[PDB]
């Protein structure tokens, strides 16, 4: 049986994925053009809210 | 690289002389004195000489001295 | 303490510092762009001109200007069309 | 072909004083004399950046400056070279500085 | 202290261009010679057009003609003004003054216009 | 009224009509700097009209700094004449008088707040990003900064009677929020 | 001249360990290469000679 | 849940590794979990009681902060690394 939990935990692993693709994307644009990143900045907390 | 751009430097030092205006011809190593060219090979001149000079449409030669074709160009 | 006010971004100002520090490209006399360029050229035979501006280190206007004059774009199956540094 | 800064002082003077000397005599040719300038130049930059290790300062009015091609030359008058071991005082200075 | 500074300054150049003299395949000779020698030389105008309604609008030229008088030469980090004042931040460098050379690292300079 | 705005700084525009060598007129010219890294032009100072010019190689020039439209005028011809002494055949074209700025003061203290109220169509307050008060006014196109303390600097000023006829218009106004 | 002469092959005799060395890895381009860098900053560091000249 | 599996995750996700030469690390530490909370219009926190989110339409969430740790390597033998906490 699935509960609460074991549920909210696939869907918190596939959103803390995504968190980390749009940090990688947002931090790789500044690299690219070599000027350091905001790591706050970087962080769409939407995406898991 | 090397012997390639020194090359093209010579073109375009006849480009430069054509802007100047002096129709007479003039020889190879006097443009190799004024465009620096002494530190180069001569083996490489040789064969500039031989080949790069005739293959050029634009240079011409006359009586055993390189120089552009004013017959080429509009006047 | 998360996203305190702040006048500027760290990474900013010091980006700021460093396009400051290095100031724009300045556009060289004809003859020295032109023997760099042949000099380039000696190295490799075809070059992109996103490359070739940070070698000549000339503005891109300028530099596409006398690179027109002398080398001509050439259509290639290398991954698409870019200039060629042989006059001919 | 380097920075070539130190050629117009008493040293650089001395050295080129030298080649032409030996160019005068033969010994020397000029393309050995230039190497060795450019060999002087190297090793007289590489030794102030290294073996100098005393802070100096001044003051004083300036009366002209320029600036091309990334050098200045400043015309200062009255300065007053201050240092912690000693004072130097001079009616009029020109300071060029290159980066 | 300046002497010694020069006599290593010697050595450097000597050990820099032993290289070359050998490059060049010119004998060792020289380099005592060339040390030799360099050691005993050292030891209503509606119509505006012209300009000449103002003269003498300069000052002589001549100073930076002659150089005779004292002169530094250096390298330098940083330098601001700030509508007078002229700040110098010169780093390692030389100096002749009254002849007598003078060394130095950091030079902080402070001058009016 | 009683006061009368004060001029700070004057630009100025002239052509030379022609084309120049901004690294000859560097390494020749007296107190000429030439950093194409940093700005495209050649920034020349004389000081006795006390002010700065700008030569770029078009030969246009831009005088700064004249605290009078004579000195103005006058430290253009003579920049003129440095270039034209270092041989270029420099002249005086289509001298003109881009903007003027001036200053003065009060004598009060000024509520920036009543003052952005009444008049909110031409005021813009923002002590974040600058403390003075910025008022637009429009029949003259003049810019003022007005600060609590009472200082008052007007630009954007092509002559001098616009400055004075912008200071006029204000004097009333702000003395109705005298503080 | 013929001691002259036999300093050189001593010259061409390293230049084979020069090949050597470039089947064991070239050494001749690198230092082409190297020489080919410098070009630039000579003109750069020239043109400050000329102006200062003019100058001083 | 919230105490084991949210933890659990953050740990096993990958550390971020980026370099286009200068390369930064970014990895994720530890979790923290606030009491649900309800921001005002000014920007206020304050706890969100239960009746209150259900008379207010709103959502009874807690916000969930991660410690992160940013290391960047510079290639100048040097490294500089930086916690940033509770972001």
């Amino acid at each position: 049986l699935d509960l609460a939990g074991p549920l909210l935990a696939f869907l918190f692993r596939g959103m803390f994925k995504n968190l980390l693709k749009e940090v990688r994307i947002y931090a790789q644009k500044f690299i690219d053009r070599g000027k350091d990143f905001n790591l706050e900045l970087a962080i769409k907390t939407r995406i898991i809210s | 690289g090397y012997k390639f751009g020194v090359l093209a430097k010579i073109v375009n030092y006849m480009k430069t002389r054509h802007q100047r205006g002096d129709t007479h011809p003039l020889t190879l190593d006097e443009i190799l004195d004024e465009t620096q060219h002494l530190d180069i090979g001569l083996k490489q001149k040789q064969w500039l000489m031989t080949e790069a000079l005739v293959n050029n449409p634009k240079i011409e030669v006359i009586d055993g001295k390189y120089a552009f074709k004013p017959k080429y160009n509009v006047r | 303490t998360n996203y305190k006010p702040v006048a500027n971004h760290q990474y900013n100002i010091e980006y700021e510092r460093k396009k400051k520090e290095d100031g724009k490209r300045a556009r060289a006399d004809k003859q020295h762009v032109l023997d760099m360029l042949f000099s380039a050229f000696e190295k490799h035979q075809y070059y992109n001109l996103k490359d070739l501006v940070d070698i000549t280190k000339q503005p891109v206007v300028y530099l596409k200007e006398i690179l027109k004059e002398i080398g001509v774009q050439n259509v290639k199956g290398i991954h698409k069309n870019t200039w060629e540094l042989k006059p001919e | 072909m380097a920075y070539q800064l130190y050629r117009n002082t008493t040293l650089g003077n001395s050295l080129q004083e030298s080649l032409d000397e030996l160019i005068q005599s033969q010994q020397i040719t000029p393309q050995l004399a230039l190497q060795v300038l450019l060999q002087f130049d190297k090793a007289i930059n590489a030794a102030l950046a290294q073996r100098v290790r005393n802070r100096v300062n001044f003051r004083g009015s300036l009366n002209t400056y320029r600036f091309c091609d990334n050098v200045w030359t400043f015309v200062l008058n009255d300065v007053e070279f201050r240092e912690v071991t000693e004072l130097i005082k001079v009616d009029k200075v020109k300071i060029v500085a290159c980066d | 202290t300046v002497p010694k500074l020069y006599r290593s300054v010697i050595e450097d150049v000597i050990n820099d261009v032993r290289d070359i003299f050998l490059d060049d395949g010119v004998d060792e000779q020289v380099l005592m010679e060339l040390k030799t020698l360099w050691e005993n030389k050292l030891m209503g105008q509606v119509e505006e057009e012209p300009l000449n309604s103002e003269d003498d609008v300069s000052d002589e030229e001549g100073q930076e003609l002659f150089d005779t008088e004292n002169v530094v030469v250096c390298q330098y980090d940083k330098i601001h003004r700030s509508k007078n004042k002229w700040k110098f931040h010169l780093k390692d460098g030389i100096m002749n003054l009254n002849g007598r050379d003078y060394i130095f690292s950091k030079a902080i300079g402070d001058a009016e216009w | 009224s009683g006061i009368v705005p004060q001029l700070q700084n004057i630009v100025s525009t002239v052509n030379l009509g022609c084309k120049l060598d901004l690294k000859t007129i560097a390494l020749r010219a007296r107190n000429a700097e030439y950093n194409p890294k940093r700005f495209a032009a050649v920034i020349m100072r004389i000081r006795e009209p006390r002010t700065t010019a700008l030569i770029f190689s078009s030969g246009k020039m831009v005088c700064t700094g004249a605290k009078s439209e004579e000195q103005s005028r006058l430290a253009a011809r003579k920049y003129a004449r440095v270039v034209q002494k270092l041989g270029f055949p420099a002249k005086f074209l289509d001298f003109k008088i881009q903007n003027m700025v001036g200053s003065c003061d009060v004598k009060f203290p000024i509520r920036l707040e009543g003052l952005v109220l009444t008049h909110q169509q031409f005021s813009s307050y923002e002590p974040e990003l600058f403390p003075g008060l910025i008022y637009r006014m429009i029949k003259p196109r003049i810019v003022l900064l007005i600060f609590v303390s009472g200082k008052v600097v007007l630009t954007g000023a092509k002559v001098r009677a616009e400055i004075y006829e912008a200071f006029e218009n204000i004097y009333p106004i702000l003395k109705g929020f005298r503080k | 001249a013929q001691l002259k002469f036999f300093e050189q092959l001593d010259q061409i005799e390293k230049q084979r360990k020069d090949e050597q060395e470039r089947e064991i890895l070239q050494l001749r381009l690198k230092q082409k290469a190297k020489e080919m860098q410098q070009q630039e900053l000579a003109q750069m560091r020239q043109r400050d000679a000329n102006l200062t000249a003019l100058a001083a | 849940f919230i105490q084991m599996s949210v933890q659990r995750i953050v740990e096993d996700a990958p550390p971020i590794d980026l370099q286009a030469p200068p390369r930064y690390l970014l990895k994720f530490e530890q979790i923290y979990l606030s009491k649900p909370t309800h921001w005002e219009r000014d920007g206020a926190p304050s706890p969100m009681m239960p009746n209150e989110a259900r008379l207010r339409n709103l959502t009874y969430s807690a916000p969930l902060y991660v410690d992160i740790t940013k290391t960047v390597i510079k290639e100048g033998e040097e490294q500089l690394q930086t916690q940033h906490q509770k972001t």
